[PDB]
RNA sequence: AGCUAGUUGGUGGGGUAAUGGCCCACCAAGGCGACGACGGGUAGCCGGUCUGAGAGGAUGGCCGGCCACAGGGGCACUGAGACACGGGCCCCACUCCUACGGGAGGCAGCAGUUAGGAAUCUUCCGCAAUGGGCGCAAGCCUGACGGAGCGACGCCGCUUGGAGGAAGAAGCCCUUCGGGGUGUAAACUCCUGAACCCGGGACGAAACCCCCGACGAGGGGACUGACGGUACCGGGGUAAUAGCGCCGGCCAACUCCGUGCCAGCAGCCGCGGUAAUACGGAGGGCGCGAGCGUUACCCGGAUUCACUGGGCGUAAAGGGCGUGUAGGCGGCCUGGGGCGUCCCAUGUGAAAGACCACGGCUCAACCGUGGGGGAGCGUGGGAUACGCUCAGGCUAGACG
């Protein structure tokens, strides 16, 4: 049994964002779309959408890099440069609305699961909530 | 105490004229002129290069030293700068500069720091129609700095006025001549103080 | 307020009284996992009418005699012995363990 | 080690043991002297070291360092402990005290003073 | 200040204890622990168990000296 | 007894008295039950007695007593008046 | 690693202000423990304090709040209240009186003594102020308190002079013997005037009391100092304590002589075995200054017990393997509940401290006023993504 889906989920991507794949699948959860939502939302990833492999729905990822870069290692400089769960299972976070962090100065966002809804770490702060901080993403 | 004995000694250990003694710091004898080596038997010997501890204690000590203060009242003085709001070095100058014996030579009352130092020491500083004897009292902005009427006939007082005819006083500072009085109009900014330090130097100094 | 809690009898045995098991989700004051604590409570039953593995409540009384001081409130939940189960275990398991 | 691990048995303080058992936790203890020896030093070093067994106020029978050129400490002089160990000397872990009870300082120490117990000369 | 409290009294070496070490029998008294001194050792100089020797000590402990004439 | 008096809380030759509900068996300087004003006998700022006397009156009516110096200051600050 | 005999429960009784195995009887056979029972060690606890970027580590002096003890143990009486420091009864150890029969004691109250100890004060003034006991009051008691004394113990303010003054005295130190250094530093010119002398000389004080009014409101009137002739103001007035550590690097400051693995320095790495910037002195220099160094102890550096924030192939570290118990962890869909979680309200978070502001001692330390914060816990209300739960549905995991 796969344990942490989420984990895994950022895991498939941040596998795949380093190999440069065109895009990877993970299987389809109303938790994980709600997150992939706010990526795309976000400008990390292109989008995604749904798809069954084999008869099993999962969630086409379509991820997204920088510019073809200059002399050795041309590799385009990375979009999502960092991701991280936090709220893991068996280590469970849970942050109030004073207790959101301002991730990379600002810069990165923080992925709230809240009562109101999956939200960046600035929705939820001008929301006024707080919940299970899940992943710190830059 | 603070420090007492050779004073133009210290303008050549710092490398940068030092007007602690007043005048003979402006004429060809401050011992700054043909004698810019630091003193002792080493000072004319080549000086290798300074450690970066180096560079951030001299430049404390070249501050440090123009005031005439001892280092106890230097430091709390500075941790007050860091506790209160605003950028920690220009705020510690403004405090410096609102000591009353500073705004003593400040003004042009006294010929260096020492002598504002003694002036207001025997009392003879006026401020707000109070006598302060304290070389460590805060000037408010506002405040006026005058001469006790006892000391007004005082003729080593009338010399340095004399010479203070026409001079002009700090943008922060206003004096009226003839009456001996004197107002602390504002704190002085980084660009009022003419002070040859870095004081983000000092400050990286304290960190350790 | 009265403080008012909610457990299981883990025994009969006793007359007018029952033992009254109850679980507390509280996070790490540190390592901020949730943890699960349990604490048993002797509880008055002055018609003997709760029963082993009743779930009931329970609430902050005068004291009846020393170690009971809450007084049976109502039934929760009929019966689930499989609470009983865990509790018996994790005390047989006590009789190894020793030498 | 697991979160569930930390929950279950948690990190162990590190206890430091005190290298100086000059007993009470006291900044001194006063003895009496039983030995006024010189010992020679570990490899890198040779020389003739000027120690004494003193048997102390806390109930304790330690080698004490005498400090200085020269030295007054007789076998049943009394004496107040520093600590501080002899690097180069093994067992020695506690100085000697120079201006105490029966122990005077070094004659015509010049430049360190507060150390080994001088008082302050005359220059007519 | 470097106290003259000193003696160059002569002995006979006994054992040869490890470590530059030996048991010297001073020809006035009785014997001592007897390292070597520093010049004889940068200098070698092997001393034998049946030498004469002569020997530094101070009064601060007869119980020790110090081999400095090599033979 | 409740009693109504004042708590040193000046220092060396500069008395501050806190005007002060506590119980007469407790330490002058010891916790009181509410805080009604202060005294400063030196008078050297201009306002250097302040009473709130409509909460004073209040703990008088459950049997409060003031001290002769108390109730001399909360004359003062007319507590008493009735016109 | 197992503990427990009033031990756990019952009925009834005794008791107390009052519940209660608090005690008694009788009945039942229980209660606790790996979520750390029992046993051993240590320890008053907090408000706070110290540190730290913080999470945290440490501590609980003074001050404030609670607990406990009053030479040790036990006991009760009197009382609203004690099982009572300066009340009582008894056992024990001790000191003292003793006519040997028997008695009196109790500073962990203020000072003071002795012991130990590295070490910690005056056998002070005073009831003027605030507070307390009694009293109609007058007033009485108060080693609570307010002051003074001693101690650089801490904090803080302040002085040992300012200006003029040689391309530069004497002395010391170094030298390429030309000179360089101590250095405007001393002398000395001139000005000021710490101490000290003289007079004036406080606030803290206003009531209780008396008188008018009805012993009220209100008004009016009178006494009242320890500190102390102290603080402060006015006047006169003399150039008038500087010490301690360091200078091989970390770490800022260098030369000469002495000494030759010696004498010694040393927090660590290390110097010295004939030129030592490390040892000892001198000159010079660096650092602080009525202080300056050391040891002990706490924290930091230490991310070196790693919640923030470490690791286990070879550096310290995968259990020799399996099964499996407890525990921890949990795939997708739907729904109820809302325990965790989040939000709002509200009560609370004493004062002091800490933080911002203003103000009072000529500044400061200190002190006053006002403001704001705060986790946590109680309560009421709301939200349901996630975690939990109950119900159903699935087939990707597991099994067949
Ligand atoms: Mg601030
Ligand atoms: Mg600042
Ligand atoms: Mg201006
Ligand atoms: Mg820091
Ligand atoms: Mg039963
Ligand atoms: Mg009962
Ligand atoms: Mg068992
Ligand atoms: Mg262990
Ligand atoms: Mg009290
Ligand atoms: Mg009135
Ligand atoms: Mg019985
Ligand atoms: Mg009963
Ligand atoms: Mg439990
Ligand atoms: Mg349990
Ligand atoms: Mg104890
Ligand atoms: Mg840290
Ligand atoms: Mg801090
Ligand atoms: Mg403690
Ligand atoms: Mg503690
Ligand atoms: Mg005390
Ligand atoms: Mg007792
Ligand atoms: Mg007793
Ligand atoms: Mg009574
Ligand atoms: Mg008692
Ligand atoms: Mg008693
Ligand atoms: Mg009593
Ligand atoms: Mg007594
Ligand atoms: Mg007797
Ligand atoms: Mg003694
Ligand atoms: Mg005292
Ligand atoms: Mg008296
Ligand atoms: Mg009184
Ligand atoms: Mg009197
Ligand atoms: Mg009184
Ligand atoms: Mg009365
Ligand atoms: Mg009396
Ligand atoms: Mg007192
Ligand atoms: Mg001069
Ligand atoms: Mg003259
Ligand atoms: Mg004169
Ligand atoms: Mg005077
Ligand atoms: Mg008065
Ligand atoms: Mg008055
Ligand atoms: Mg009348
Ligand atoms: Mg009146
Ligand atoms: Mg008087
Ligand atoms: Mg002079
Ligand atoms: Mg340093
Ligand atoms: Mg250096
Ligand atoms: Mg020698
Ligand atoms: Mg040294
Ligand atoms: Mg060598
Ligand atoms: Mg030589
Ligand atoms: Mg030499
Ligand atoms: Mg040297
Ligand atoms: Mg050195
Ligand atoms: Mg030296
Ligand atoms: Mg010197
Ligand atoms: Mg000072
Ligand atoms: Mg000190
Ligand atoms: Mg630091
Ligand atoms: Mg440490
Ligand atoms: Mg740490
Ligand atoms: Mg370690
Ligand atoms: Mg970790
Ligand atoms: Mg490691
Ligand atoms: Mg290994
Ligand atoms: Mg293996
Ligand atoms: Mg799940
Ligand atoms: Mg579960
Ligand atoms: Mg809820
Ligand atoms: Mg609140
Ligand atoms: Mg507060
Ligand atoms: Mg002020
Ligand atoms: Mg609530
Ligand atoms: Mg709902
Ligand atoms: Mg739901
Ligand atoms: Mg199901
Ligand atoms: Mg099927
Ligand atoms: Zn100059």
């Amino acid at each position: 049994m796969l344990t942490d889906p989420i984990a895994d989920m950022l895991t498939r991507i941040r596998n795949a964002t380093r190999v440069y794949k065109e895009s990877t699948d993970v299987p389809a959860s109303r938790f994980k779309e709600e997150i992939l939502r706010i990526l795309a939302r976000e400008g990390f990833i292109k989008g995604y959408e749904r798809v069954d492999v084999d008869g099993k729905p999962y969630l086409r990822v379509y991820l997204k890099y920088g510019p073809r870069r200059q002399g050795p290692d041309p590799r385009p400089e990375q979009v999502i440069h960092h991701i991280r769960r936090i709220s893991k299972p068996g280590r469970r976070v849970y942050v109030g609305v004073k207790e959101i962090p301002r991730v990379r100065r600002g810069l990165g966002i923080a992925i709230l699961s809240t009562s109101k809804g999956v939200l960046t770490d600035r929705e939820a702060r001008k929301l006024g909530v707080g919940g299970e901080l899940i992943c710190e993403v830059w | 105490g603070r420090y007492i004995g050779p004073v133009c000694r210290l303008c050549r250990r710092e490398g940068v004229k030092l007007y602690l003694k007043g005048e003979r710091c402006y004429s060809p004898k401050c011992a700054m002129e043909r004698r810019p080596y630091p003193p002792g038997q080493h000072g004319q010997k080549r000086a290798r290069r300074p450690s970066d501890y180096a560079v951030r204690l001299r430049e404390k000590q070249k501050l440090r030293r123009i005031y005439g203060i001892s280092e106890r009242q230097f430091r709390n003085l500075f941790e007050e700068a860091s506790k209160k709001k605003g950028v920690t070095g220009s705020v510690f100058l403004g405090l410096l500069e609102s000591r009353l014996d500073n705004v003593v030579y400040r003004l042009g009352f006294a010929v260096s720091r020492r002598q504002a130092r003694q002036l207001v020491r025997h009392g003879h500083i006026t401020v707000n129609g109070r006598r302060v004897d304290l070389p460590s009292y805060r000037v408010r902005p506002g405040d006026e700095i005058a001469v006790a009427e006892k000391s007004r006939n005082l003729e080593l007082i009338r010399q340095n006025l004399e010479a203070m005819k026409g001079r002009k006083v700090g943008p922060w500072l206003s004096l009226d001549v003839e009456g001996m009085k004197g107002k602390f109009l504002r704190l002085p900014d980084r660009e009022d103080l003419a002070l040859p330090v870095n004081e983000q130097l000092v400050i990286e100094f304290y960190s350790r | 307020p009265k403080k008012v809690l909610t457990g299981v009898v883990v025994s009969d045995k006793m007359q007018k009284t029952v033992t009254v098991l109850v679980e507390r989700q509280f996070p790490h004051p540190l390592y901020g996992k949730v943890i699960k604590r349990s604490k048993k409570y002797l509880a008055h039953d002055p018609e003997e009418k709760y029963k082993l593995g009743d779930v009931v409540e329970i609430i902050e009384s005068r004291p009846i005699s020393k170690r009971k001081r809450f007084r049976v409130l109502r039934l929760v939940e009929s019966g689930r012995m499989d609470l009983v189960e865990k509790y018996l275990i994790r005390r047989q398991n006590y009789q190894s363990l020793s030498k | 080690p697991t979160i569930n691990q930390l929950v279950r048995k948690g990190r162990e303080k590190v206890r430091k043991k005190s290298k100086v058992p000059a007993l009470k936790g006291a900044p001194f203890r006063r003895g009496v002297c039983t030995v006024v020896r010189t010992v020679t030093p570990k490899k890198p070093n040779s020389a003739l070291r000027k120690v004494a067994k003193v048997r102390l106020t806390s109930g304790y029978e330690v080698t004490a360092y005498i400090p200085g050129e020269g030295h007054n400490l007789q076998e049943h002089s009394v004496v107040l402990i520093r600590g501080g160990r002899v690097k180069d000397l093994p067992g020695v872990r506690y100085h000697i005290v120079r201006g105490v009870y029966d122990a005077a300082g070094v004659k015509d120490r010049k430049k360190s003073r507060s150390k080994y117990g001088t008082k302050k000369p005359k220059e007519a | 200040a470097k106290e003259k409290d000193t003696i160059r009294t002569e002995g006979v070496v006994t054992e040869a204890l490890p470590n530059a070490t030996f048991r010297v029998k001073l020809d006035s008294g009785p014997e001592i622990l007897a390292y070597i001194s520093g010049k004889m050792r940068m200098h070698y100089i092997r001393i034998l168990p049946g030498d004469r020797v002569v020997v530094e000590i101070t009064p601060y402990d007869p119980t020790r000296g110090r081999i400095v004439y090599r033979k | 007894m409740v009693k109504i008096r004042l708590a040193r809380f000046g220092s060396k030759h500069n008395p501050h008295y806190r005007i002060v509900v506590t119980d007469a068996r407790r330490k002058r300087d010891g916790k009181y039950i509410e805080k009604i004003g202060y005294y400063d006998p030196r008078k050297t700022t201009p306002d250097w007695l302040k009473v709130d006397v409509e909460r004073a009156r209040y703990w008088l009516s459950v049997g409060a007593q003031p001290t002769d110096t108390a109730r001399r200051l909360l004359r003062q600050a007319g507590v008493f008046r009735q016109e």
